[PDB]
């Protein structure tokens, strides 16, 4: 509610992860 | 807790759309969003971003029903549950709408195995 | 609850098989065990009757997780989750094993739409 | 328990209940 804060996007069945 | 909405917001699900032209990711399949102690489950997540604008993200949650926890500086969970949650990050608070519950917990017990006592006994008559 | 141990015990399921050797009972699909205020929630259920012996009942609860709920005396619920719930009714105590939490309530509150500050708010005061 | 108490499964699909 301050900074933006990042947004981080995992998929379970792979385990890689990415900014949105 | 103090601080919990200056952390980084995770999210994982079973499966991820990409929406382009709307600002929107979409999330489902025993979808959980933590941020610090802020946890939410739902069935499904959308994440906007209007006119992709940092800091005006919109995190909806649905599920039967989807849930929500968070630890207060004070040392007492507050968790609840209801068919939508709702979380503006640029406002501070959730919206819990349908069949909404809140509760508050002071104390509680974990590991491998945990005993407890079903029969309680504040009167007993006699003749 | 006062009582609770002594209340009918009521296992509702999507399906139930009967041990053709007698003395045990297997239930399936959203089990729920209900006595009095007491609720145990499990993916299967298993209530055995060692000897035939009525009093003597195990009931074993298994999920991920199952779950447990009690209204005590005081006001508070007690819930708790755990892979699995056994119940000797003899003992008049549950053991919960695997991943095992219990935890008490103090407050509670239910509307159709609640709002709740997910960041602490700052003491409000100010001098002349 | 202090004694013996009824024990009753429930057939979700059809409303059935027996002693057991």
């Amino acid at each position: 509610g301050s900074k933006p804060v990042p947004i981080i996007a995992c998929n379970r069945k792979t385990g890689k992860c990415t900014r949105i | 807790v103090t601080g919990d909405t200056d952390q980084p917001i995770h999210i994982e699900s079973d499966q991820q759309s990409l929406d382009m032209q709307g600002n929107v990711v979409t999330f489902t399949g025993n979808v959980i969003v933590t941020q610090g102690t802020i946890k939410i489950n739902a069935d499904k997540v959308v994440v906007t971003r209007p006119g992709g604008e940092q800091g005006k993200e919109v995190i909806d949650g649905y599920g039967k029903p989807a849930t929500f926890y968070q630890m207060q500086d004070n040392g007492k969970p507050v968790e609840g549950h209801a068919s939508q949650m709702h979380y503006e990050l640029a406002k501070d608070f959730v919206v819990l709408t349908g069949n909404a519950y809140l509760q508050q917990v002071d104390s509680n017990i974990k590991g491998d195995k945990i005993t407890y006592l079903v029969k309680e006994q504040k009167m007993q008559a006699f003749s």
